[PDB]
């Protein structure tokens, strides 16, 4: 049985140590010792670490520090460091996309009067939206131009609450 | 590319508007479209001007809305911002349009 | 005009009521243009306009409505100097504690709560467990625990049982202290001793313990949680003679302890394991402690090259501080040589 | 508050 | 070399250092104490509020100077407030009573 | 128009918009055709307890100056008569004699 364990690397090189990692197990062909390699993403958490199915022997705890740009577990000790759980990972098979998800197909920033556009033409600017597209995904923000509050069609993503 | 819909009143006014749009458009960004004339909205209204009754005496009055469709074929990052700025004349309702 | 000076510890209270903006973004300036970053160190809401009476963006470049803040500007309408005494506060996702109070030697929070230096270190980095009014078990309330003692009590005592780490748990003892109740207590044990030693052990306790009711300084005020920042004219980013910025050394603490609590806002709105985080909180705990007195803690940071870049207490402290350099001792027109 | 100032502090600690 | 009212610094509103930047001459510690020593009061008040560091006190001194005046209006010491900033970016407060 | 009348166009135009949500919940419940026959009775019924100035085919397009039924214009808002007054005086925009 093999059980998960967290791993910290070095935060932005997180893909390039999980290929290290993949590549020095099929080197010290401890390959009865590790099952998988996660880091989850949503259309990044977690910003940082690297999830591993793993058993505990010192001599893969070794093999995982001796990963480069590995720091070490994150546990209560560093003797024998720490899985996570198993009773919240019932409730995440069920749900695995909270922050993307099609619960609220249409309204993604609060509408009212107050938004920013950076994604579209005009970028680094703000300005208020009266009427809004949630269902063909268009906003109706008029944005002060020439001294007048002129609206422009912008993408819900493009613009920012 | 920004469609922009000028619409007035006046037509001098709005012809106006749109050199200006053009000129704050051509010094920023490149390959402004064009000022493309649509056609105008004549809105006419007749109405009896007798106070009581004459049928037959009418004021026949109307609205000329103008409309000039200028584009921007590439939106810089200088270009669409500076549109903030450069303030045009009064009683001109614009509409810009990003794609 | 003014009589005497007072000094005393800083509430959060009080440190939101000097600051006129919280500084989120570490993004210094743009440095490609000219303009600061909204709203990032060298904000203009949180702080002022560059400019006398003008908003950098653009509106007010004359003497009518000096005031108005439009919401393409996000920008104050005030004087150059006005900047110079409005300060900003940086919100610490993570308590830290303060360097001055932990390591002045004696420690304020070393013969405070009874705790020597060397546990009172362990477990503010994050490597020893320190129990706050467990309840029917058998430990004490000073007393700290280990990984192995925490594990093995963890399973012992699941139910009624307190036992944090880290200037939280530290800040809750201070926070949960009854200042009186210590001083009859100490008193007491004070006339009912003749151990020369601990005469003058008890007597140097009882000193700061009756001293700090005497004024309005509180024991959860030893934990830094509302973080002030200097203002900027007073950490001038000057260009040389050239084409770069020549930025000082305090615009690089500030700026890291921002990307860390950034990091650490990240880490615990993501819902991730509750452990990850003991070393985020870890090293915004070195970070604010090396932002207030560098190198106090194990060998200082350093940006260019490997000399140690200098803090807010070496921009106080040494023959090169403010009392020997600038306050005693000033440079002075009309004069000749 | 010692050499001429010594007149100014007098006259600031007698009109407290 | 000779100043009589050059450029300012910019973090501590006091008079630059040197001979190529238009610098003035360092009234440094001990001459401070030399100046207690005596019972020379206003000129030490003149020597580090006025001279050197109070921005409208020096501007109302240069004022009343090319009017004939001869009198000082003495103000604050910016880099006490400066130090004020310093030690208020801690921790602690400080603060002027009364 | 006297002043009773706008008075009462007022107070007609205020039960609208007060009673607007219900009311068009009603008439959509009376509609659909996927429903229980009781429950239509029931909406038939509920419509009728409503106040009858809370329907808007009750107000009548008056003059916003003068209060004058017939005449109106729905752009302007105002009778024909006050319409062509605005007219002569500029008070409209764009508005001119149009002759073709
Ligand atoms: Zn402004």
């Amino acid at each position: 049985k093999k059980r998960w364990y967290v791993v910290q690397a070095f935060s932005g090189f997180e893909g390039r140590v999980a290929t290290s990692l993949r590549e020095h197990i099929k080197l010290h062909n401890m390959e009865d010792l590790f099952g998988e390699v996660m880091v989850p993403t949503e259309e990044k958490f977690f910003p940082g670490y690297v999830l591993v199915q793993m058993v505990m022997n010192d001599a893969s705890w070794h093999l995982v520090r001796s990963v480069p740009r590995v720091m070490g577990f994150i546990g209560g000790t560093s003797d024998r460091p720490a899985p996570i759980s198993d009773k919240e990972v019932d409730a995440i098979m069920n749900r695995l996309q909270q922050v993307g998800d099609k619960p609220r197909p249409k309204t993604l920033f609060e509408p009212g009067e107050m938004v920013r556009v950076n994604d579209g033409p005009f970028a680094d600017f703000n300005g208020v939206v009266e009427e809004v597209d949630y269902e063909k995904s268009r906003l109706k923000v008029s944005v002060s131009i020439f001294g007048r509050a002129t609206p422009v069609e912008l993408d819900f993503s493009q613009v920012e609450k | 590319r920004i469609r922009i819909r000028l619409k007035a009143f006046d037509h001098r006014l709005i012809d106006q508007a749109t050199a200006e749009i053009v000129e704050t458009a051509k010094r920023t960004g490149a390959q402004v479209r064009g000022p493309i004339p649509l056609p105008t909205r004549k809105e006419r209204f007749t109405v009896l001007i007798s106070p009581h009754v004459n049928k037959d005496a009418r004021d026949q009055y109307e609205i000329r809305t103008h409309l000039r469709l200028v584009d921007i074929v590439e939106p810089t990052e200088k270009t669409v911002d500076a549109l903030m700025r450069l303030d045009l004349a009064a009683g001109v309702d614009v509409q810009i349009s990003l794609g | 005009e003014f009589d005497a000076i007072k000094i005393a510890l800083a509430s959060p209270d009080m440190i939101r009521s000097w600051s006129f903006g919280e500084v989120k973004k570490p993004e210094t300036i743009n440095y490609r243009t000219f303009k600061p970053e909204r709203d990032g160190l060298f904000c203009a809401r949180i702080f002022g306009p560059v400019k006398d009476y003008e908003c950098l963006c653009g509106k007010y470049k004359r003497l009518k409505h000096r005031g108005v803040i439009c919401e393409k500007c996000g920008v104050e309408v005030t004087q150059t100097k006005v900047r110079r005494e409005r300060m900003g506060h940086i919100e610490l996702a993570s308590p830290t504690a303060h360097i001055w109070f932990l390591k002045s030697l004696p420690s304020r929070i070393g013969l405070l709560l009874d705790m020597p230096l060397r546990d009172i270190e362990r477990v503010l980095y994050f490597e020893s467990y320190v129990v706050i009014e467990g309840g029917m078990t058998n430990l004490e309330r000073q007393q700290i625990l280990t990984e192995e003692q925490y594990l093995d009590a963890l399973e012992e005592f699941g139910d009624e049982f307190d036992a944090k780490m880290g200037a939280e748990a530290i800040q809750a003892l201070l926070k949960s202290m009854d200042l009186e109740q210590e001083c009859e207590q100490l008193r007491e044990e004070l006339n009912e001793t003749n151990s020369e030693t601990k005469r003058k052990k008890l007597t140097k306790r009882i000193k700061l313990l009756e001293a700090f009711v005497q004024s309005g300084n509180k024991p959860e005020w030893m934990i830094l949680t509302v973080l002030p920042v200097l203002p900027p004219d007073l950490r001038p980013l000057v260009p040389l003679d050239g084409g770069r910025f020549a930025t000082s050394d305090l615009n690089d603490l500030y700026r890291r302890v921002i990307n860390r609590n950034n990091r650490l806002k990240r880490l615990l709105d993501l819902a991730a394991p509750d452990i990850i985080v003991r070393n985020e909180k870890r090293m915004l705990q070195e970070a604010v402690d090396a932002l207030l007195d560098n190198g106090r803690r194990g060998r200082a940071i350093t940006g260019s090259n490997k000399r140690p870049l200098k803090s807010l207490a070496d921009m106080i402290k040494g023959k090169q501080g403010r009392f020997r350099q600038n306050l005693l001792g000033k440079r002075v027109d009309y004069s000749g040589r | 508050p010692a050499g001429t100032g010594y007149a100014y502090h007098q006259d600031r600690m007698r009109r407290r | 070399h000779a100043r009589s009212t050059g450029s300012y610094s910019l973090v501590t509103q006091q008079p630059l250092g040197g001979k190529a930047q238009f610098g003035g001459q360092r009234f440094g510690e001990m001459e401070v104490w030399a100046l207690e020593a005596y019972g020379a009061a206003y000129t030490l008040q003149e020597m580090l509020t006025v001279k050197s560091d109070d921005v409208n006190g020096r501007t109302k001194m240069y004022k009343n100077i090319v009017d004939g005046n001869h009198q000082m209006e003495p103000g604050m010491p910016e880099s006490f407030n400066v130090l004020l900033k310093e030690i208020r970016s801690l921790g602690i407060n400080i603060e002027l009573e009364d | 128009a006297k002043q009773s009348m706008k008075a009462r166009e007022v107070k007609r135009v205020a039960l609208a918009d007060k009673y607007f949500a219900k009311r068009a919940e009603l008439k959509a419940i009376i509609s659909d055709v996927n429903a229980s026959d009781e429950d239509r009775w029931n909406a038939v019924l509920k419509l009728q307890t409503l106040p009858r100035d809370s329907s808007p085919s009750r107000q009548r397009n008056r003059c916003r100056q003068t209060g004058r039924p017939h005449g109106f214009l729905r752009k302007f808002g105002l009778s024909r008569i006050k319409v062509r007054e605005a007219a002569m005086r500029g008070e409209i925009p764009g508005l001119k004699k149009a002759s073709w």
